[PDB]
């Protein structure tokens, strides 16, 4: 909500396709493309670089090689900031073989090095059936750790892929294998990007026309691998589910957390256009661009989707904002619009800005085909906006969006009576009280310290008693019931209490007088013109109103005693691990064993990890709430814990009536606390707590967390059963292969079991078995054997082949793991010289040995979340039917 | 029934209030000292409390249908519909619609000239005298047209250069026509003879990438028939290709971004715009293109006939037809032409304000029995056998006059609706009474509306300075009860809620109690924002569509739904748009159980059931095992290879489908003793 609509930059190079695409290099420069800026003989177009401090394009020098010809250079761009280098492209290279010519694409990478040129410049010599001839590669273009990439559409069958080029190392190349039947014409590679993450890097490829529909196929590099990922089909046929793609991070840890994509042609009722939020889940075979939502906008044939850059950190709110484009807008006018992130993989469909062609851009036709930002460039200090138009380009700034806490408060606490119920002989003494507010801002991480961040003029709007046209008081200064100033704010508090006159007489006396202020951001001049408009949040509460009681007549006497208690309970509340139990049902009661309280008021205390949210039940129940009141949530303590106060607004609570309500805190899944969590409820009377002992109520609850363990057995288990048994021998060793990953979303200690049977009646069963762990460091693992209840085992079997390990003395195997981290497909194998002796032991055939394998964790702190999932232990049965 | 109190201030804010909301006009209704707020519940109570029945206002929507004399229009009546719609309540107007016949014909043929339509142009180049003939019988002197088309002049859709662009005849060279993309070669004409003649003239061509351009060449035909000439009639055109289809994006690849215009502009029958020109997006036609009355037919090879099926979906009045690569079964495209062209009776609108929300209803001939949803997809009528549309308008608010249109989508018969708000309900004047309400106010069905200055129930009081004692005793719900709930101060018995100048925030009540801000929120908004729902006392009145304490669960909709169309396949509730997958079955559908072992188990005694005869053991098989299809085809999925029941390595791939213990499996005709 904070993209500049007056002072920006804008380059009008009228070059014919300039402007066209666009991408931000090393944050002092601006690139621009322009393909059809004709040069020499049907040949390239040309790039423009372009500065802040002057408001001018130069052109860029090139060493067009003659063999490159009709490539219209710039179409494609694309830059890295790792060390700074940028990507630009002719996509049409036409290198005559005599009797057709075809298409090869040539790219160049430019920056503070060498001018290099890498296809590599392997001039494209000369060769239904195709393989690489016209296969514009550089069309899309995005870097990554491991070396640039560049995308071929008609590669094959115009399958399509992307050529990774190393470190001088020669390059690779991945399409979709043959196998892979279908994907005829779908311009796989249309566009590209990355996808780093905590692990290896992970490549995107767009296909517009998979099946002329669609789709969207994301691939890994796996060492000696490089297979695919997963992928989404499209929704509708011509919707061209995979123009644009990109890579965004809700949050700023690093890890890219979900993914965009485009479809300018898509509809059902209303051709706006189409982008699909996609997340990244881990574990590949699954994955949905169905995260639920999909942002539009209410206006047909506009091509909303053509573009999108990730912008990042702009409002300080911690959630990376996204811009995204659609030129169709309007009567063809171009258009832009802003989204916010919210928790993980998710945006929020209402945006909270659209920056169209109406914004006196005076007259351009289509605006907003391609963009790219999140570099600072004017060097003022928060990140900038690039975005491409038919002729020119424009340059959007980002204005600093501080704000501000407040604190209200009245020196007098109450009121004495003294001047209450007044008289008439003499005077009005109109009783003097004191309001003191104060003015601090405090989340300031992006503007940093210094000028702007700390320098600001505000209007200050108090005004007591507003919504009645019965003024309470007025303040001195001015005598009116209102009263304004401007004074100067900074990060450190700014605390004036004002002088209140209260008449002597008075009617109303039990409804506390109300002052609040309305404040805002006032001239906006700040030294040098380098911050121009700051500006305010969504969320700002510029209406911060504080109440003034009164010492209510409890009547000619007997001294007003505020007794009041408060006790409150969770009914069923069972063990409470986060995952599970989102929503805490609190069921408060509370007392009156004193004078009545009015305003009676009831906060609680406890840790960040949830807050209250409105019940407003109906439907029905029971003997139970019924009741209106207005709760403020507000951090309090040093650091963690903080206060939501509830007072019951519209109504009185007498005598010693009871009273019994419920309220309501969601806690979030990953919630920060304890391995125990108390709370309290202080409760109190709209007259303040007059005296010493506080009234608190509260209690500690043991914490738990939910955990997603599961655990298969892999097919390559060994049932081999079979005729041949003359002797006893020893060695066809069987293998166990259990396999274990953990969906949950928290690093965790385990400790996985098994059960093995040997021992038979002293004829072991198999023997020297132990267990091998692949792929992972050698871990420590336990040994124990036991011995079963001793049943009849004669008749036992006789019911059911299996040889449980409730037979056999069977083999524990206890192995322990350090941390689990979650996704960690940690799997392993036991195998074992199995013997054939004790077959003879229990007079049967066709006989079948059981293995269970159980994981285990420490039931407390940690729990399985869906209510009971035994995935947590699987079991392989080998068979040993062996006759004659 | 179900009426929450708005701010009441006349019988017409009451009604603003909701659909169960009914008023009283009775006078010497309010007691002593009454709200006036009263007179305003729901029928039931009214008469509970005394309200005489024939005093309950309650101002209804209803439909004007006047019906024209006759050809005014032919088959879709009522003509004009004037209806006066009151905000929330629907007003449902019915449209006989009884097609009849067959009007004036005008084809087009649209074709593809590549060299894989070379024994197409052969055994088509002079088939229309049997046209004509198929024309002959249900419509009378129709027209015929054609129009050519190939690819992209310009790569990568074909080589631009050199002359192998003079010549692109792939070795044969038999001095094929020059690389084109829209070729007017003949206007709609009566005769048949000079069609066929002047279409074996011309040759075929060729291009580079495999789908064709055959869309660009769509808008082009129905752009600009100031060059072109159409019929005032009918038009029905053909698509015909062996080959792909390209749309918008994909010129991008030619060094164009210039987007599709929408009219054409040729200067001798042949486009030379295409090059400097992007492809019509997938959309473009079925609005351009149904707005000039046109209807392609898709007629192309089996390999591309189910890719043109899902085109049929998305727009309108169009059928799919499968031939062979010979074009020989052509004429029998147009026999299945008006089977499911004259079938597709469609009832949309113009795109109407959002301020306004339109459904239809639907009674098809065969059986049929829909209600609720836009359109009117009845494909089971044809010739002279009417049908029913039930058409529920409703509004928001109250609307500012307007009109709109309801068309039958590929018809000319346009039905001027108009629109009329009413919001109003009337009674008496200001000659009656000038008493009551001391002079400072006029009456209106019992109660006195005030001057900007007087308030009351009979404009007695002052809003400057007033109050009484027991005054203060219908101004408290009750004894133990603030007076006017604060946030509110009492005159002349009833309250004055105070104002808040802040988005949003207001009181209302008899005691100001009700507020529109303290509700359930969702998503950082109140009772989900002013898109999904309200706020209203506590209560959110979620808008149309939207269920839930604070219209939570967004959406009455189900995108729970696949392909399939049945809702989470296997297990799974839908609520709100999600599965509540059984198991470990996963999102969004739930169909992979990625942690299930993959029971082969107690399977392979039915495996040797059905396939093989070798004993249904525990009982007979049909009954022991539901999986109960066989089909005979490679399915795959879940590739299983175990055992029999003696001896014998039994293979057999097997693909579950939906719901719970449903399978579909493929047994090998093989075992290994
Ligand atoms: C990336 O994507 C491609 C396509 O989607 C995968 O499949 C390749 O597809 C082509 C299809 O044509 C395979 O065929 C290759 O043909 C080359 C030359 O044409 C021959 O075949 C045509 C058609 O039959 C004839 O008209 C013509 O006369 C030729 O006979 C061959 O040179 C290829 O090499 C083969 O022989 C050479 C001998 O030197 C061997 O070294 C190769 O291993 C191979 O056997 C081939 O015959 C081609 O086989 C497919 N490529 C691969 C690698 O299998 C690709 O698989 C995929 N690429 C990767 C790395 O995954
Ligand atoms: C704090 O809030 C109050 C009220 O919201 C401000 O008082 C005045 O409020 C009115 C809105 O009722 C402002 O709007 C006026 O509206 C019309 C358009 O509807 C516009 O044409 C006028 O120019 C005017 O803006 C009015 O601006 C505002 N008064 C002033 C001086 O801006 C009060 O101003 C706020 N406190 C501040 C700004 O310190
Ligand atoms: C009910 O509870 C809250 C918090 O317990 C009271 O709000 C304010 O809480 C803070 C503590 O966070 C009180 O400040 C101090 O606590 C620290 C130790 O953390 C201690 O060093 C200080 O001596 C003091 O106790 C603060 O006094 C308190 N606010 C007021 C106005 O007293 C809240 O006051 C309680 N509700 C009532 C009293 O109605
Ligand atoms: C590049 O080629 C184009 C044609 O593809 C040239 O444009 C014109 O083409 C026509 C038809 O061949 C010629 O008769 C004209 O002489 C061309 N126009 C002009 C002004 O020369 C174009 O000229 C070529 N560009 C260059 C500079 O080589
Ligand atoms: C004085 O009070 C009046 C009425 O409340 C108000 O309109 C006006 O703005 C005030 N004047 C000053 C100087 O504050
Ligand atoms: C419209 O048709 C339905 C079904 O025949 C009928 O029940 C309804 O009364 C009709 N509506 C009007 C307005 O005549
Ligand atoms: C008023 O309210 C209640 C409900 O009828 C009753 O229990 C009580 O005695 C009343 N109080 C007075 C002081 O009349
Ligand atoms: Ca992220
Ligand atoms: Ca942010
Ligand atoms: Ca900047
Ligand atoms: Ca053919």
């Amino acid at each position: 909500f904070n993209l500049d609509t007056e002072e920006l930059t804008a380059f009008r190079v009228d070059s014919a396709g300039f402007g066209d695409s666009v991408v931000q290099y090393a944050n002092s420069w601006v690139v621009v493309g322009a393909p059809q800026k004709i040069t020499a003989a049907n040949q390239t177009g040309g790039l423009y670089q372009c500065g802040y401090s002057t408001g001018a394009c130069e052109p860029i020098g090139l060493q067009v090689p003659p063999e490159a010809v009709n490539m219209s250079l710039g179409l494609s761009l694309a830059s890295t900031t790792s060390p700074s280098q940028l990507l630009a492209c002719g996509p049409t290279v036409h290198h005559e073989c005599g009797r057709n010519m075809y298409l090869t694409g040539l790219c160049f990478l430019l920056g503070p090095t060498q001018l290099t040129q890498r296809l590599p410049v392997s001039r494209q010599e000369c060769p239904s059936s195709f393989e690489l001839e016209m296969a514009q590669e550089g069309f899309s273009a995005v870097f990554t750790p491991d070396g640039p990439v560049l995308g071929a559409v008609g590669s094959f069958t115009w399958s399509g892929g992307a050529f990774l080029y190393p470190p001088n190392m020669s390059p690779t190349f991945i399409n979709m294998s043959q196998e892979n039947v279908d994907m005829r014409d779908s311009y796989l590679g249309y566009s590209t990007e990355l996808a780093l993450w905590k692990g290896v890097q992970s490549l995107v490829l767009g296909a517009p026309r998979y099946q002329h529909t669609g789709k969207a196929v994301i691939f890994t590099q796996v060492s000696r691998q490089w297979r695919m990922k997963a992928e989404v089909t499209g929704t509708q046929i011509g919707s061209y589910f995979g123009a644009s793609l990109c890579s965004v991070d809700v949050d700023s840890d690093g890890s890219t957390d979900l993914v965009l994509i485009g479809a300018p042609h898509y509809y059902e009722q209303t051709r706006g256009g189409q982008v699909s939020v996609c997340p990244l889940p881990r574990g590949w075979r699954r994955w949905w661009c169905d995260a639920v939502l999909y942002g539009e906008q209410g206006h047909p044939w506009g091509r909303f989707g053509a573009a999108l850059t990730v912008l990042g950190d702009v409002n300080g709110d911690k959630l990376t904002d996204v811009v995204i484009g659609a030129p169709g807008e309007e009567e063809n006018r171009g258009a832009v619009y802003l989204f916010h992130g919210v928790l993980g993989p998710s945006i929020s469909p209402s945006h909270s800005q659209r920056i169209a062609g109406s914004q006196l851009s005076s007259r351009l036709q289509y605006f907003g085909q391609a963009l790219s930002g999140g570099q600072d460039l004017t060097q003022d200090g928060l990140v900038d906006l690039a975005v491409g138009a038919r002729g020119q380009v424009l340059l959007l700034r980002t204005r600093p969006v501080l704000w501000v806490g407040v604190s209200m408060q009245f020196i007098p606490a109450e009121i004495p009576r003294s001047a209450f119920e007044c008289r008439e002989q003499v005077v009005s003494e109109q009783t003097l009280v004191q309001s003191n507010i104060c003015l601090y801002i405090d989340k300031r991480s992006k503007n940093l310290l210094g000028s702007r961040d700390l320098q600001s003029s505000v209007t200050l709007d108090l005004a007591l008693d507003p919504g009645r046209l019965s003024p309470r008081a007025t303040f001195q200064e001015t005598k009116n019931r209102s009263l304004s100033r401007v004074r100067v704010l900074g990060l450190k508090a700014h605390c004036e209490n004002f002088n209140l006159l209260l008449p002597s007489c008075v009617e109303d006396s039990v409804t506390p007088i109300t002052l609040r202020l309305n404040f805002t951001l006032v001239g906006k001049p700040l030294l040098a013109f380098r911050n121009l408009r700051p500006m305010l949040a969504a969320d700002a509460q510029r209406y911060f109103t504080a109440s003034l009681p009164f010492e209510k007549n409890c009547g000619a006497d007997h001294i007003c005693q505020d007794n009041l208690g408060i006790s409150f309970s969770f009914p069923g509340l069972k063990s409470l691990l986060v995952g599970s139990n989102l929503e805490l049902n609190a069921e408060v009661m509370v007392w009156n064993d004193g004078e009545d309280s009015y305003g009676t008021t009831i906060t609680f205390s406890h840790p960040a990890g949830l807050s209250y949210r409105y019940v407003a039940e109906g439907q029905k129940q029971g003997q139970l709430r019924s009741l209106h009141l207005t709760c403020d949530s507000a951090p309090v303590g040093s650091q963690g814990t903080w206060s939501t106060s509830c007072r019951i607004n519209h109504l009185i609570f007498r005598g010693g009536a009871q009273i019994t309500f419920l309220a309501t805190f969601d806690v979030s899944p990953k919630a920060v606390l304890g391995d125990r969590l108390l709370l309290t409820a202080n409760v109190s009377s709209e007259n303040n707590t007059p005296r010493t002992s506080k009234t608190t109520f509260q209690l500690e609850l043991p914490v738990k967390y939910a955990v997603y363990t599961v655990v298969s057995s892999h097919e390559q288990f060994t049932k081999y059963l079979n005729f041949s048994e003359s002797e006893e021998k020893e060695s066809h060793v069987a293998m166990h292969r259990y396999q274990v990953n953990n969906l949950g979303q928290r690093d965790l200690p385990v400790s996985i079991n098994f059960w093995v049977p040997v021992e038979l009646n002293q004829e072991a069963v198999w023997m020297d078995v132990e267990v091998s762990h692949p792929q992972n460091p050698s871990l420590r693992c336990s040994s124990e054997k036991i011995a079963p209840p001793a049943s009849d085992f004669l008749a036992h079997i006789q019911k059911n082949p299996v040889l449980d390990c409730s037979i056999a003395g069977c083999l524990r195997f206890r192995c322990d793991v350090p941390s689990f981290s979650v996704q960690e497909e940690l799997d392993f194998t036991l195998k074992g010289n199995l013997s054939f002796g004790w077959v003879r032991q229990i007079l049967q055939k066709k006989v079948s040995v059981v293995s269970v394998a159980e994981i285990t964790f420490d039931t407390s702190v940690y729990s399985q979340l869906p209510g009971q999932e035994a995935f947590m232990r699987a079991q392989t049965t080998t068979v040993l039917e062996k006759y004659k | 029934q179900e009426c929450t109190k708005f701010k009441v201030s006349s019988c017409r804010e009451c009604i603003e209030s909701g659909p169960g909301c009914t008023w009283c006009q009775k006078l010497n209704f309010t007691g002593p000292g009454d709200p006036d707020s009263i007179r305003c519940d729901t029928r039931p109570q009214l008469l509970m409390r005394g309200c005489a029945a024939d005093d309950i206002m309650d101002p209804t929507s209803l439909a004007e249908t006047q019906e024209d004399h006759n050809g005014g229009q032919k088959q879709l009546s009522p003509q004009k519909v004037t209806l006066y719609l009151r905000p929330g309540q629907a007003a449902a107007f019915n449209v006989t619609f009884r097609r009849a016949k067959g009007y004036p014909i005008d084809l087009y043929y649209l074709m593809d000239l590549s060299y894989s339509m070379l024994d197409d142009l052969r055994n088509v180049k002079k088939l229309g005298g049997d046209l004509l003939r198929a024309l002959n019988e249900i419509t009378e002197s129709g027209r015929i047209g054609f129009g050519s088309f190939v690819d992209k002049t310009v790569l990568p859709f074909v080589n631009t250069h050199p002359d192998k662009l003079r010549n692109p005849c792939p070795n044969k060279e038999k001095e094929c026509q020059p690389p084109f993309a829209f070729r007017h070669v003949l206007k709609l004409t009566n005769n048949s003879n000079q069609f066929q003649t002047e279409v074996g003239k011309q040759l075929i061509s060729g291009n580079l990438d495999a789908p064709e351009g055959g869309l660009d060449a769509m808008m082009q035909v129905a752009a600009c028939p100031e060059e072109i000439g159409w019929r005032n009639v009918t038009r029905l055109l053909v698509f015909a290709t062996d080959d792909g289809f390209h749309f918008a994006g994909d010129g991008k690849l030619g060094a164009i971004l210039t987007p599709n215009d929408g009219r054409c502009h040729l200067e001798d029958n042949l486009y030379k715009r295409s090059n400097e020109f992007d492809y019509p997006s997938v959309g473009q036609l079925a609005h351009k293109l149904a707005e000039n009355n046109i209807q392609p037919i898709f007629a192309v090879t089996s390999r591309m006939v189910k890719t043109y099926e899902k085109l049929t979906e998305i727009i309108p009045k169009s059928a799919v037809g499968e031939l062979s690569e010979d074009s020989s079964n052509v004429v029998q495209l147009i026999k299945n032409a008006y089977n499911k062209l004259s079938s597709r009776v469609f009832l949309d609108h113009n795109a109407l304000p959002d301020t306004l929300k339109v459904t239809y209803d639907s009674f098809c001939s065969n059986g049929v029995t829909h209600r609720n949803q836009p359109r009117g997809d009845c494909d089971g009528v044809q010739i002279n056998v009417p049908i029913t549309f039930q058409v529920k308008v409703t509004a928001t608010e109250c609307i500012q006059e307007q009109s709109f249109v309801i068309r039958a989508l590929g018809f000319t018969d346009i039905v001027t609706v108009q629109v009329l708000p009413q919001c109003e309900c009337r009674c008496r004047d200001q000659s009656r009474d000038r008493s009551l309400c001391h002079g400072k106010g006029f009456l209106e069905c019992g109660i006195c509306r005030c001057d900007t200055g007087y308030i009351g129930k009979n404009c007695e009081c002052q809003t400057q300075g007033r109050s009484s004692q027991e005054l203060e005793g219908s101004c408290r719900k009750d004894n133990n009860s603030i007076i006017c709930s604060g946030l509110g101060d009492c005159v002349c018995g009833q309250c004055l809620c105070h104002t808040s100048d802040v988005p949003g925030k207001l009181i209302y009540g008899q005691y100001c109690e009700c507020d529109t801000i303290n509700c359930e929120r969702y998503n950082g908004q109140v009772c989900g924002g002013p898109g999904r729902g309200l706020c209203f006392c506590g209560k959110c009145r979620c808008h149309p569509g939207f269920e839930g304490s604070a219209c939570q669960c967004e959406r009455t909709t189900e995108g729970c739904l696949n392909p399939r169309r049945v809702e989470c396949s296997g297990r799974g509730r839908c609520r709100c748009n999600v599965c509540e997958c059984h198991s470990g079955y996963q999102l969004p559908l739930c169909q992979e159980c990625p942690g299930c072992p993959s029971p082969c188990g107690k399977y392979i005694s039915c495996a040797e059931c059905l396939k093989f005869e070798k004993g249904p053991f525990g009982k007979n098989c049909s009954a022991a095992c539901p999986g109960l299809q066989l089909s005979n085809n490679p399915v795959k999925g879940r590739t299983c290879k175990e055992r029999d029941s003696e001896g014998c390595w039994v293979a057999y791939t097997l693909e579950q489908q939906d719901g719970m213990d449903r399978y579909l499996i493929y047994v090998d005709e093989s075992r290994e003793c």
